[PDB]
């Protein structure tokens, strides 16, 4: 039920391992950080509108700040992401190529020489 | 109450469930416990009414049944083994007090009927703090002892609170037991995939909190605990009531919301290990639940009540204070689909 | 013409103690506005003791 | 106009929105070092430049 | 197991059963409470001094420690039920339903 | 097992004299000499009405202040560890916080008797 | 549910069963429409002990200028179906 | 085998139990309580635990007296129920007593499995240790690292005590 | 337990309807005594002759449907010469819905237990046949 809480060598409270520096950075353009900035913007805006001020304009610093938050807590939220997903591909390989007994390379055959059933529509 | 003595016992509350948290010990555990149920009891008691005492009573009742059979679980452990480390049960029949401890403790069916009781008696925020923080703990401990879970037993129980909590909240006027019955639909919810991904438990738990947390800051936003009282509400608050039912919407599990996620999720988990049957009675049940939002949202946003004159005079005023996540908790509670993914971080 | 919208007696149907109300719970009642109930008059007897002459 | 103290006068908080503009600009620097920083040690891990 | 663990273990059993079957008083269901704890006292005890575990010696004291935290727990909330209604009979709670 | 002789010989001595005090003297009971006593007079009401607890408080905490006996104990053993200053650091703040305990029933009226 | 919508013909069953338990009163010279001093012969004290019965059986307090008024037992039927709002 | 005294203590121990588990008046159950806490500290000294035993006698008799005081004050009646005075007691106290009597001969006669597993019985003396040493008591010394390993344990302990003074304090305040 | 649904799948489909039957009224009989259990716990019957009524209907009611669906199923399996068919389970699932319509002697009840009970009874047959798992192990 827990799969990688086990791994060995997992530091317990670490947020961001050190292989983690070994992968590419998220770049600052990346869509999923223009998503959280985006939401962050409609935070200010529903926070502008409970208070009941004027909903575009009136806090622009605070709006900044909103925006400035969540765009900072995503960059390392999606590093965090990345390097987990980068773990989980790394342990398959692995673990694939450590037993060849049970993933067998079978040899594949031509469509020439395999035998389809044909079911007419009619 | 004095505010620092509000503080305290809420740091108390607090630090007795991360004392659950952290421990490594059996004793530890229990020890956080029984801290959190001491340092909670005087909080759901804090605006004096006979109601208010009587859902104390009952809740120290249930919670101090579930601590001792937790005890008894733990000492029958230690009998066929001399362990104390919280990290496989060796004993069938202690692994069943345990699960029945901490099922009580949740509030999961066939345990449930104190959760509703409990949060009409209290207030608005101490139904808030009784229907967030108080599920870490018991989740905590089931996340760490998964393996050793019976699956029968803890997928009739998640079974058995989705459908009673879809089927109580269809009878409900008063917000709170809403509330209580969507929560205890929800822990289901989150114990019927424990078995098989505590990721997938983590994920639920977060999401429901975040929706819960809007929920119930609407709520005090907007001073009503009844289904009428919500109704006047456009009269003096439009924007509160569109939010309430965007959240409405959101519980309901409606994509492209936030609270189709957990589901979702679940969902594919379960067919991963060839659980078809199940998923598929879980969601045509959450439709309940889904109905019963709706109807609030007809009540409260969708149409217009009649209201009353002295409304007027609320009409002058402002809200002298504010709830500063309130905004962020709305953001979360409905557009994050998008960022899915990102629950590889939690495991 | 304009749209219709709810009045009093469509409200009414969600102000009761409960959805759907049977014969039991038609004795149910809503509770007070505030979560205050009205004290009991149970009154606490005291104690009565002869005291002497003996 | 208004007849009360009206805590927000003709002028904003000056302490508080100097706070929260240097918290922001703060931030940005801070996460732009930050990927600098990120993008230097990947290259040097992975050997690319 | 001796017949010893059997009786206790019947003892929490009989406490259990006795706090979840109600009748009027609370003060009764206080004390089928309070059982359970000295039969879960009794059990850890003998288990302990069964295993010589040296340092779980302290363990049950700490569990008496809390029992006393229970028990002046349901104390409390009894003399404000009592305060409301002039009894302690559990039939009086009965304002908030499901 | 001497402990248990010695428990029965007490019990048997006290049950005996009980035994003779009800056998040998010549009894002669009525309602009137039977009857409960109130110093002249028949008792208005009975004697198992509530009988109010002006003290409960103190009676509360009195719980809390019994297991602090057995957390303290123990120090008679504790004393004789390699580790003195932990071991007195321990002691020292457990009745540092029991003190603090009374001291802030006290403050707060919590050692009055109710009126 | 709450006890069922009592009648006049219960109330006046009931009014004559307990009418009939007082010992003053031959039980079949009692009829619905007699007078308590003139056809039964009764007292203001005995009319009294009667107005204490139907107390008892009611459960509701009479005052003493209505029970001066309550002179057979069709006026105490007239006026227990007032109290209780019955119309049939 | 041998004169089964531990056995007798068990089974007076399941016997009080079952008298304040039936629910007469509590001062009745308060009497119970104290039985089984007396008898159960004498099991625990017949397996050697003198100082545990004794401590948890005291702390049983403190909080029955408490008990009974609030007994008389809050949870009295006109006639206060004896374990004959009522059907539903006297019920529920021979059922119990039957209960444990099916059980012991179950266990004593057969071997068969109740709820957890199954065991002869043959007394408690042959699970002992026959360990031979020490000019010190095991239980004491364990008891007494309390203040040396268990710091964590005082420091939580503690902390419990007088958030639970705060919490009575808090909760009887009433208004 | 799972032994008293055990003992009711060991007799093979097709043969001893008797025990099939059996088994069936003894599996009916079990639920219907837990639910009156829950009943008397959570609506008390004012005494107890009434609650022993109350048990005695619905224990007797649920052990008529186990016994009704028992003995038809085994029938229609044997006399079809077709067993491994969802079609005996039906019609076994619509004669205990008919026998609890008749219980509680409604047409309409009857009907929608008959109608809801064929095709639950046709979904576990179904399901025998193919291995679908209602409690999955955690297999990944
Ligand atoms: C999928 C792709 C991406 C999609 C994006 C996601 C969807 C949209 C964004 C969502 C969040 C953003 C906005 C939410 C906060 C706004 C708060 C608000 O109330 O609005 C009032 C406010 C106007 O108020 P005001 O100006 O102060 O003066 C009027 C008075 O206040 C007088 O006002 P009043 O308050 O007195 O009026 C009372 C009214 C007040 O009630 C409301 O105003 C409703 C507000 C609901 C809040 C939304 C929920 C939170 C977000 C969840 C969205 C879910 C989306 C998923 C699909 C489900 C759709 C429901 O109450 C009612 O009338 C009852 C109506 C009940 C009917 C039921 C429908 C209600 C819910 C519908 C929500 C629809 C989604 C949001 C759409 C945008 C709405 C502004 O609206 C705005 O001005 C904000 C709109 C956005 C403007 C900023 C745009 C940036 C500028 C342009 C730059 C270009 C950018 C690109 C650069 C390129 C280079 C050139
Ligand atoms: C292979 C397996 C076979 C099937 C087993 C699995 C399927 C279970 C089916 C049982 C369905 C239960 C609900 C149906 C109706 C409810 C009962 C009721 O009172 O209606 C009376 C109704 C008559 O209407 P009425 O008397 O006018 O109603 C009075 C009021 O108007 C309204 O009535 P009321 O107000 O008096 O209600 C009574 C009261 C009480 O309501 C109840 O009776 C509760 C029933 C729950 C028991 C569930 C049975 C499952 C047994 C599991 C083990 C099976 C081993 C085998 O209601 C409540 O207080 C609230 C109820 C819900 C609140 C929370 C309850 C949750 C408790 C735990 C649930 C189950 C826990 C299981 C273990 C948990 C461990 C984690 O029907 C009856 O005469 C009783 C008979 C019911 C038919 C049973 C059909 C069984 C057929 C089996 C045949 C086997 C075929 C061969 C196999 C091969
Ligand atoms: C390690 C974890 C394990 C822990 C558990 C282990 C436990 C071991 C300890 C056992 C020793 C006992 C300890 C003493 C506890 C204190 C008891 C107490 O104080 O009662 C207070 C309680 C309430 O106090 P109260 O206010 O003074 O009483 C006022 C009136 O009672 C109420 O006023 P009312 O008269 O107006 O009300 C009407 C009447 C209503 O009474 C009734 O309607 C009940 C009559 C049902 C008859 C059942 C049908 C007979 C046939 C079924 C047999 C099955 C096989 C048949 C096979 C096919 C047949 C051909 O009374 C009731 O409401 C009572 C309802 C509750 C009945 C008993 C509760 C049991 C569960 C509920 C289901 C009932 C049975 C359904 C069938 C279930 C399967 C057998 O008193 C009672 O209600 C019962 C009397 C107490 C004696 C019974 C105690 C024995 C049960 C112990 C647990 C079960 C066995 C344990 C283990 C065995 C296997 C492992
Ligand atoms: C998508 C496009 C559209 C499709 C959807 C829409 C169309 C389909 C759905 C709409 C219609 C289907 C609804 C089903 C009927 C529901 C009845 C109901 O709710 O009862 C509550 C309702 C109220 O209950 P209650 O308040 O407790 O009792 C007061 C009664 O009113 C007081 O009643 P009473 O005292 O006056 O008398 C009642 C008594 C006596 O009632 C009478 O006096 C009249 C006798 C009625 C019995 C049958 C009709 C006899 C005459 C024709 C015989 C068959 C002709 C040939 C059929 C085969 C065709 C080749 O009833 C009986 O004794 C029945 C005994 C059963 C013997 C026959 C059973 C055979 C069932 C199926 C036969 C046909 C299979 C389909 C073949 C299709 C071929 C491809 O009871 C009734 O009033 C009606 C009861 C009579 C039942 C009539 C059902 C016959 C219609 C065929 C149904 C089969 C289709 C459904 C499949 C599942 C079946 C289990
Ligand atoms: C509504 C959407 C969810 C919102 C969630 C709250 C967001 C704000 C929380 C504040 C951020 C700080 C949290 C943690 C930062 C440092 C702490 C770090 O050390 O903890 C690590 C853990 O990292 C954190 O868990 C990651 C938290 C990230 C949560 C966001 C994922 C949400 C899923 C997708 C929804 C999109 C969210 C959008 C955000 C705005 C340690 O890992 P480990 O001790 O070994 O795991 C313990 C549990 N195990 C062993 C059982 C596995
Ligand atoms: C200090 C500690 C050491 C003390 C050691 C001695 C302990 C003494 C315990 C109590 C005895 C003191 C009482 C004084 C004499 C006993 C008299 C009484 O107990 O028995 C009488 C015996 O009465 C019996 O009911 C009738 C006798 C028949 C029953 C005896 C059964 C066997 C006898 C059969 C005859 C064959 C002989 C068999 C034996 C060898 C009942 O008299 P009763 O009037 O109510 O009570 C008032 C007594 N008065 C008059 C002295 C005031
Ligand atoms: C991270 C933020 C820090 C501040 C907030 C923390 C909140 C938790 C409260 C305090 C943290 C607990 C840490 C102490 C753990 C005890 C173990 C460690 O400290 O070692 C002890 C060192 O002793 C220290 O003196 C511990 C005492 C310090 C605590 C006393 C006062 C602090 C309490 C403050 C919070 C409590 C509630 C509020 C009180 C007012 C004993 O070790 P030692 O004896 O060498 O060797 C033992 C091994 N042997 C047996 C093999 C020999
Ligand atoms: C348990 C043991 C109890 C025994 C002790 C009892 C002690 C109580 C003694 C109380 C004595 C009094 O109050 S003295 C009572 C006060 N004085 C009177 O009642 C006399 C004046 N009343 C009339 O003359 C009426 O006409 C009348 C004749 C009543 C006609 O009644 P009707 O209108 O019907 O016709």
């Amino acid at each position: 039920m827990t799969m990688m809480s086990g791994r060995p060598g997992r530091v317990p409270l670490q947020f961001l391992p050190n292989e983690a520096r070994s992968l590419p950075p998220p770049k600052l353009t990346d869509p999923r950080l223009v998503y959280m900035g985006f939401l962050g913007y409609c935070s200010g805006l529903i926070d502008n509108a409970i208070r009941r001020r004027p909903v575009v304009s009136a806090g622009l610093h605070r709006q900044l700040l909103y925006v400035t938050s969540f765009v900072f807590f995503g960059y390392y939220l999606l590093k965090r992401q990345d390097y987990m997903y980068a773990l989980r591909d790394h342990d398959m390989f692995a673990y694939v190529k450590s037993h060849p007994e049970d993933f067998p390379e079978k040899d594949k055959k031509t469509y020439g020489e395999i035998l389809e059933e044909f079911h007419p529509v009619r | 109450m004095n505010p620092i003595i509000y503080t305290t016992l809420i740091m108390t509350v607090m630090s007795g469930t991360m004392l659950v948290m952290i421990s490594s010990h059996w004793l530890l555990i229990w020890i956080g416990f029984e801290m959190n149920l001491l340092a909670m009891i005087p909080v759901l008691m804090k605006n004096f009414n006979p109601r208010a005492t009587e859902a104390a009573t009952k809740y120290f009742l249930t919670q101090a049944t579930a601590s001792m059979m937790l005890m008894m679980a733990i000492i029958i452990n230690l009998l066929y083994s001399g362990q104390w480390t919280i990290t496989k049960m060796f004993n069938p029949v202690a692994m069943t007090m345990m699960t029945m401890a901490l099922a009580m403790k949740l509030g999961l069916s066939p345990f449930h009927f104190w959760v509703p009781e409990v949060t009409q008696g209290i207030s608005l925020q101490a139904g808030l703090l009784l229907l967030t923080w108080q599920k870490l703990a018991p989740l905590s401990v089931l996340c760490q002892i998964s393996q050793s879970i019976n699956p029968n037993l803890m997928l009739t129980m998640a079974m058995l609170s989705i459908l009673i909590g879809g089927w109580g909240g269809l009878n409900q006027t008063q917000l709170r037991k809403i509330m209580a019955y969507s929560s205890i639909a929800h822990m289901g919810w989150m114990t019927a995939v424990l078995p098989y991904n505590t990721t997938m438990t983590i994920l639920n738990l977060l999401i429901y909190i975040t929706m819960t947390l809007a929920m119930f800051m609407l709520l005090i936003h907007s001073s009503a605990t009844t289904t009428l009282s919500l109704s006047h509400t456009w009269n003096k608050m439009p924007v509160i009531t569109s939010l309430m039912m965007v959240t409405l919407l959101s519980m309901g599990g409606l994509p492209p919301l936030s609270g189709f996620m957990p589901k979702w999720m679940i969902i594919q988990e379960m067919t991963k290990n060839e659980s078809i049957i199940m998923p598929t009675l879980m969601a045509m049940t959450a439709l309940l639940n889904l109905y019963f939002y709706m109807r609030l949202a007809y009540s409260s946003s969708l149409t217009m009540f009649p209201s009353t004159n002295n409304m007027k005079m609320k009409w002058q005023f402002e809200h002298t204070k504010q709830m500063k996540l309130l905004p962020t908790m709305i953001v979360l509670s409905t557009l994050v689909l998008p960022m899915t993914p990102a629950l590889s971080s939690l495991n | 013409a304009r749209q219709w919208q709810p009045d009093v007696e469509w409200a009414e149907q969600f102000g009761g103690a409960v959805m759907y109300p049977t014969k039991e719970t038609a004795h149910w009642k809503p509770p007070p506005w505030n979560d205050v109930d009205p004290p009991k008059d149970t009154l606490v007897s005291n104690l009565t003791l002869n005291f002497g002459p003996q | 106009k208004f007849y009360i103290r009206e805590p927000p006068h003709g002028s904003p908080d000056w302490l508080k929105v100097g706070l929260t503009l240097g918290t922001s600009v703060f931030l940005w620097i801070y996460l732009i070092k930050q990927h600098k920083e990120d993008v230097l040690e990947y290259k040097r891990r992975n050997g690319l430049e | 197991m001796p017949l010893v663990y059997m009786n206790i273990i019947m003892a929490f059993a009989i406490a259990l059963a006795g706090l979840l079957m109600y009748r009027s008083h609370l003060m009764s269901s206080l004390l089928c409470l309070e059982g359970m704890m000295l039969s879960l006292f009794i059990m850890s005890t003998l288990i302990i001094l069964n295993t010589h575990f040296t340092l779980a010696n302290m363990m049950p004291i700490i569990l008496l420690v809390f029992a006393a935290c229970e028990a002046a727990l349901g104390l409390s909330l009894l003399v404000m039920v009592s305060n409301t209604y002039g009894t302690d009979y559990v039939q009086n709670l009965n304002l908030l339903q499901c | 097992m001497n402990i248990m002789l010695t428990l029965l010989t007490n019990v048997t001595l006290a049950s005996l004299l009980v035994l003779i005090a009800f056998w040998l003297p010549q009894l002669n009971a009525y309602s009137e000499k039977t009857s409960p006593y109130e110093c002249g007079f028949d008792p208005m009401g009975s004697a198992r009405l509530p009988f109010s607890m002006k003290f409960f408080l103190v009676a509360i905490t009195f719980l809390l202040f019994d297991l602090e006996i057995a957390l303290l104990l123990p120090l008679p053993w504790a004393s004789q560890t390699n580790n003195l200053k932990t071991m007195l650091t321990m002691a020292l703040f457990l009745l540092i916080l029991l003190a603090a305990s009374l001291a802030y029933e006290w403050t707060q009226k919590g050692l009055e008797w109710a009126e | 549910s709450d006890a069922p919508p009592l009648t006049l013909e219960a109330i006046k069953d009931r009014v004559l069963y307990v009418l009939k338990l007082y010992d003053k009163i031959d039980p079949e010279k009692l009829s619905v429409n007699s007078h308590f001093m003139k056809d039964l012969g009764l007292d203001s004290l005995d009319q009294v002990e009667i107005i204490m019965a139907m107390e008892d059986e009611f459960g509701f307090e009479i005052p003493d200028i209505d029970a001066e008024k309550l002179m057979c037992p069709q006026e105490i039927v007239d006026y227990i179906a007032d109290k209780k709002d019955v119309y049939e | 085998m041998t004169m089964y005294i531990a056995f007798i203590l068990s089974t007076i121990f399941v016997i009080g139990f079952v008298g304040f588990s039936s629910k007469p008046s509590p001062i009745y159950g308060g009497l119970g309580l104290i039985v089984s806490g007396g008898v159960g500290c004498g099991i625990v000294l017949n397996f050697g635990g003198s100082f545990l035993g004794l401590m948890v006698f005291l702390i049983y008799l403190g909080g029955m007296l408490v008990v009974f005081g609030y007994t008389t004050a809050m949870a009295t009646e006109m006639y206060p129920e004896v374990w004959v005075s009522n059907k539903t007691v006297f019920g529920a106290f021979v059922s119990g007593l039957m209960m444990e009597f099916c059980m012991v001969y179950y266990a004593l006669k057969e071997e068969e499995v109740e709820i957890i597993f199954k065991f002869n019985g043959l007394g408690d003396w042959v699970i002992y240790d026959t360990g031979d040493s020490g000019f010190f008591s095991e239980e004491a010394m364990g008891i007494a690292a309390l203040y040396s390993y268990g710091t964590w344990l005082v420091i939580v302990t503690g902390w419990s005590l007088l958030i639970g003074v705060v919490v009575i304090m808090e909760i009887t305040r009433g208004n | 337990a799972k032994t008293l649904l055990h003992k009711y799948s060991d007799i093979p489909e097709g043969t001893e309807c008797h025990r099939k039957a059996y088994a069936s009224t003894s599996i009916g009989g079990a639920t219907g005594l837990i639910v009156s259990a829950y009943s008397i716990a959570l609506k008390p019957p004012a005494s107890f002759l009434e609650g022993v009524a109350r048990t005695g209907r619905y224990t007797f009611t649920s052990a008529a449907i186990g016994a009704i669906f028992g003995l038809t199923s085994c029938i229609s399996a044997q006399v079809r010469e077709k067993p491994d068919d969802p079609l005996n389970y039906f019609i076994g699932g619509c004669a205990g819905g008919l026998t609890l319509g008749a219980r509680t002697r409604s047409y309409g009840i009857g009907a929608a237990a008959c109608a809801y009970m064929g095709l639950t009874a046709a979904l576990v047959k179904m399901g025998q046949l193919e291995g679908w798992q209602v409690f999955a192990e955690p297999k990944v």
